[PDB]
């Protein structure tokens, strides 16, 4: 067991109306198990995956990672976790603007203080894996739309996390990087015991994860019946 | 690159993106403000210290500043030995017989004071004497030296002797308290660049004692040089162990004392205004910067950085900015302070103040820089903690 | 109006509830503080000149026209008609000589002065508030003489007695004529700041009748410079109206090394006020420019949507106008309150003791506030509003000029 | 019969480190009421090209002519004139005013044109219902989710009925639902109204709806789609 949801509900209300998002979410992602999430815009996928991590306080639920809830973890403990076990990717991915692609990819390692040489070599390892070594000297501003997304993916997977949460990892890219990056994740899981949980809209390859769930305005329907 | 993450992140943020002109000189506004504040404070403090020194030396230095004695006179051993005479400041011991006198002259009658100094010891006025033997000055039938503003102008001039009177004397009670008077001889004319000339004169030692009351060999008290005559109030308030009355220069130049007190008070008020405005700018700019970078803080927090480390990330930038600002401000303030004598083309025609500067590096300059350091550190400390508590998803949504 | 709506929305907060953003409130507070400190400093500075020629310079004569030939040279008809020049309007005569006080007490030397009853108030400020009201009406006959807190304090009597000075050494010529005028009682006493009460005595004008002075011709006096600083050395090319014999004595510079202090202090004051102004202006400008730069992103969207230069200019004009208006109002109110009611704030921590800012300051003022409003607050307000508008305008033009897509990606 | 006109539209970004060329002698045309689609790999330079097409990035050694008048030709006031009634540009990583709700953002082209209070409100809501998020008309971009903000941007682009509509992946952050429905919307727009379209997209199932789908090929747009 890696993920554990017990009626993970949420709702945003600033004082105007009660805008419910989710109703009693419950599932699990097995160690070294892939899954895919499908649905329509506004369903609440991104909010759900934010809740899965320690990056949004749930209203009436909890998430257990390795037999220990997220709000359980202290701030230092959550910082501990985010370096070696979290491979979260951001929709509208956000990157440090004053740091080039190489440094952004190397930041998890710098925070872990691995080594100068190891950090550089491994940042470049993963950058070549994603395939933007030609734009390793460009800051996010100078980078185009897709190469920054690939930089975010590499930063997520540079440190070899146990679990990889994603928000449309390949939705701003042609079939090239979509298919190639699915190949990359596919080898990752069967070369390394890393599980994946990716939200995507491209239904041709959504079944690569297999067991593709369907977020449906609260609860993740097991069937893909729309 | 650098092993410490906080230092690297802080330095990179300090460098900035530098879009066109280093962010149109908007990125370094914090350092600019620190520099301006430090420069202004340093210049003001140096000029005020110079003013105080000028008042202390060029005016009050020559004239007597304090005297102690007993009721109407001292005793045979000067009423006391040198012991228990030093209380505060740089005090030099010298017998004196100060007393107001009337210097009647044929050309015009005038009044003034005198000093009963001895030829053996020096005084502020000894180097100013010209064409006279100050060192070899015997009584010579009550010989005196005075002029260049009284004898030369509106007086009997050098030579021909002059009249000297002491109203405080009871010689023959029957008439209207006839004072003690005698003819004195002039052997020189001191030239002075202060108020001393035209109001003061020099007499041999013990001649004032013989002329006045109380036994010969005694004096009216002892001169006491003060390190801070500007603040002589504290000395006057304190009572010396012997119980002798504390005379002071304020009994004569009270107007100057009150004026300088008021000027210093209101200048301190202006300095307070400067400090308040500058500190407000420091807090405002640094806090708004730290709050501006909340999105980057959120991105950083989700990948292993603790709330206690981002605080260091921002404190590094704050300290670097404060360092640059303080050093630049100190340098510029020192230069401006030691450049104020000139640059008065037309204002100097009627305002010949010259803004006398005194760059006191030892303490005043450094304390301002350290205070700026502390203020910047605290200002970068608090907002960083405030922004480190918000959940990253909430911050990255509004971003 | 579209521009006002956009400006107000930009000046709104990042979250619902509070309708004020952090940056806008901060800029407002900064502007208010700058205006308040400027008002206080300018008021104190103006009060400096208000008090300088009111209690420390008016007492001292502003000039003198003494010469070595009074009859018909400095004393043509009644006096030299120096009133012709418009610089001054009260000359009056002036006679000075020395004397001693004989009262069986601590004898003091006094340089006495001659003053004309129903006069000497247009000349100097020595006539001051005192219990002896209507004293001038009692000044006549050359008998009564008024002294300060000098020989009066030295002697053990006051106006309650009639002890006479009995000038025993009134020798205009070296030969001891010494006409001892005795039984000159005093019914009024005056007090002045610090010293020189020891050498003041009021004698009715034309005292030469019995003091053996020669005739009704006296030394005289003139040159009551109203604008003393601007009148400094202004007698150059002037003063010939006197037609005196020898070069007249100088203006208050004769008692030099105090006027030197005055000028030096004024210079330091100007320096400090300039520093205050610079610091406040820099703070305001920096805050406004930083805020506008922070709001650069939306300008590109507006420009690509078809917005013209006029709307972009007007939006930030309204933003700056609102911020400056509210901040200036608050700053004016607080500064006026402080300046008008600063001195009355006497800390009662110690009952009429200390205060760490008041000591040996009698007949002067601890602080020196003077609010010459309706001519100085207007300048501060105008300068603040200008600075605000210029700071708002300048970056908005630059952001609009930049290719909208370029700034949307870069910044 | 001409709306777009490129004559060797070249560009290059160089801050002083290296010469990073983007495009080499671009030349094509978009006919009045003609659809086109652009395809290619990431980093080809599509977004930079479409930015150049508008008056939103200065070309290096080329020009773009709209209605027989170059873009740098237009004055600032003239370009503002143009952007209100003829430009329907959509932004990759679409940028919206954050302090203005969706309704006001959609209505901004009209407010800038000062149409009417009533007309502006009615027509903002017209287009919002067309894109289909009426239940998020009161949400600011921050409160809006990822896709509804994209649809808000599309509606803002098409609220004023522009002659030409430039797009940067209009439907790449949305499921097949809004992709297909919004292609239906644009399709009616062209044949109900003489508006041309030029959309950059990666979904190749529907890229041929525009027909004549070009291929951005790291400089020059290859006529065929041969990778
Ligand atoms: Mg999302
Ligand atoms: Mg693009």
């Amino acid at each position: 067991i890696l993920l554990q949801c017990d009626n993970l509900c949420k709702r945003y209300q600033e004082g105007s109306v009660q805008t419910d998002v989710l109703h009693n979410v419950s599932f699990s992602v097995g160690e070294g198990e892939m899954m895919a999430i499908v649905g329509s815009s506004g369903s609440g996928k991104s909010t759900l995956l934010h809740l899965l991590g320690g990056l949004d306080t749930p209203t009436s639920g909890d998430v257990i990672f390795n037999g220990q809830p997220m709000s359980k973890l202290s701030s230092a403990a959550k910082a501990e976790l985010r370096n070696q076990k979290l491979g979260f990717i951001y929709q509208f991915h956000h990157l440090l603007p004053d740091f080039t692609a190489l440094e952004n990819v190397a930041m998890p390692l710098l925070i872990g203080k691995k080594k100068p040489a190891e950090i550089n070599s491994r940042a470049l390892e993963m950058l070549k894996a994603v395939g933007l070594d030609h734009r390793a000297n460009h800051r996010p501003s100078e980078l185009s739309g897709g190469e920054r997304q690939r930089v975010a993916i590499a930063r997520a997977l540079v440190n070899n996390p146990r679990l990889v949460l994603a928000d449309e990892p390949t939705g701003n890219l042609d079939a090239r990087n979509a298919d190639s990056i699915f190949q990359l994740l596919g080898e990752l899981n069967r070369l390394q015991g890393t599980a994946f949980l990716v939200v995507t809209h491209d239904l041709q390859l959504a079944k690569r994860m297999s067991r593709q769930l369907e977020m449906r305005d609260g609860r993740l329907t097991a069937e893909l019946s729309m | 690159m650098y092993q410490p993450v906080a230092l690297f992140i802080g330095l990179r943020y300090m460098r900035g993106r530098a879009a066109d002109r280093f962010g149109r000189f908007v990125s370094w506004l914090s350092t600019i403000g620190i520099t301006l504040g430090v420069m202004a404070l340093v210049t003001v403090l140096s000029v005020m210290n110079g003013f105080e020194r000028e008042l202390q030396n060029n005016i009050l230095g020559l004239m007597p500043q304090a005297i102690l004695s007993s009721e109407h006179g001292s005793l045979n051993p000067q009423q006391l030995p040198e012991t228990a005479v030093k209380l505060d400041g740089v005090n030099r011991v010298a017998p004196i017989t100060t007393g107001d006198v009337v210097l009647q002259s044929a050309r015009s009658v005038a009044v003034g004071v005198m000093l009963g100094i001895d030829p053996a010891q020096k005084d502020p006025l000894t180097p100013y004497l010209v064409n006279v033997k100050q060192t070899d000055l015997e009584p010579g039938k009550y010989n005196v030296i005075l002029g260049e503003q009284l004898a030369s102008q509106l007086g009997v001039n050098r030579g021909d002797q002059i009249r000297v009177m002491v109203p405080s004397a009871s010689q023959f009670t029957p008439m209207g308290r006839i004072p003690s008077q005698r003819l004195f001889n002039v052997i020189g004319t001191f030239a002075a660049n202060s108020e001393v000339d035209g109001y003061e004169m020099l007499v041999n030692i013990e001649d004032a004692s013989r002329l006045m009351r109380y036994p010969a060999g005694n004096i009216t008290g002892w001169r006491l040089w003060l390190d801070e005559p500007l603040k002589v109030d504290s000395l006057s308030q304190q009572k010396l162990p012997e119980g002798s009355k504390w005379q002071d220069w304020r009994d004569r130049k009270g107007e100057l004392f009150q004026a300088v007190r008021m000027e210093k008070n209101m200048m301190g008020l202006l300095l307070s205004l400067i400090v308040a405005v500058a500190a407000f700018n420091i807090i405002t700019s640094l806090g708004l910067m730290v709050m501006e970078k909340q999105g980057e803080v959120a991105i950083l927090q989700t990948q292993g950085l603790t709330p206690r480390q981002i605080m260091m990330v921002f404190m590094v930038q704050g300290a670097s900015a404060g360092i640059i600002g303080a050093i630049l401000g100190a340098a510029l303030g020192a230069l401006l302070a030691s450049q104020l004598n000139n640059l008065m083309p037309i204002i100097g025609v009627l305002l010949d103040g010259a803004a006398l500067p005194v760059a006191i590096e030892p303490l005043q300059v450094i304390v301002i820089a350290l205070v700026a350091m502390a203020i910047a550190l605290l200002s970068t400390l608090y907002p960083s903690w405030r922004a480190a508590a918000t959940q990253p998803a909430e911050a990255l949504r509004y971003e | 109006p579209l521009s006002l709506l956009i400006g107000l929305r930009f000046s709104r907060g990042r979250r619902r509830g509070g309708m004020v953003s952090l940056i806008s409130v901060i800029s407002t507070i900064g502007i208010a503080l700058g205006v308040a400190v400027l008002i206080v400093g300018l008021s104190a500075m103006n009060g400096f000149e208000r008090e300088l020629n009111n209690r420390i310079l008016a007492v001292v004569p502003h000039g003198e026209i003494e010469a070595v030939d009074q009859p018909w040279t400095n004393w043509q008809e009644a006096l030299d008609h120096v009133q012709k020049v418009p610089g001054i309007a009260a000359a009056a005569p002036y006679i000075n000589f020395t004397g001693l006080v004989e009262s069986g007490a601590n004898l003091r030397a006094i340089q006495v002065k001659g003053v004309n009853p129903q006069q000497e108030q247009r000349l100097s400020a020595l006539p001051s508030f005192v219990q002896g009201d209507a004293w001038r009406n009692f000044k006549a006959g050359e008998q009564q003489i008024i002294i300060g807190k000098g020989v009066a304090d030295a002697l053990k009597v006051k106006q309650g007695d009639w002890v006479s000075i009995m000038i025993p050494n009134s020798n205009p010529e070296h030969k001891l004529m010494q006409p001892k005028r005795v039984r000159l009682h005093v019914a009024g006493i005056l007090q002045l700041s610090g010293q020189l009460d020891h050498s003041f005595a009021m004698i009715p004008l034309a005292d030469a009748q019995q003091y053996l002075d020669m005739g009704s011709s006296v030394s005289g006096i003139a040159l009551k410079m109203t604008d003393v600083f601007n009148a400094n050395k202004l007698v150059r090319d002037a003063g010939e109206v006197t037609n005196s014999y020898v070069y007249i004595k100088s203006w208050i510079g004769t008692y030099g090394y105090m006027y030197r202090d005055i000028q030096m202090i004024r210079a330091i004051m100007y320096l400090a006020m300039v520093l205050v102004i610079g610091v406040a202006c820099f703070n305001i400008v920096s805050t406004l420019v930083m805020a506008v730069k922070d709001k650069s992103g939306d300008i590109a969207v507006l420009r690509t949507l078809g917005a013209k230069d006029g709307l972009i200019r007007a939006i930030f004009v309204w933003y700056g106008l609102l911020a400056g208006l509210f901040g200036s109002l608050c700053g004016v109110i607080i500064g006026v309150v402080v300046s008008l009611q600063l001195t009355p704030i006497i800390e009662w921590i110690e009952k009429l003791i200390g205060h760490q800012f008041l000591s040996s300051d009698i007949y002067f003022i601890d602080f020196l506030p003077s609010e010459l409003h309706w001519l100085d607050v207007f300048y501060v307000l105008v300068t603040a509003l200008l600075l605000s508008l210029l700071a708002s305008w300048y970056p908005a033009r630059r952001a609009s000029n930049i290719d909208p897509a370029r700034v949307l990606s870069g910044q």
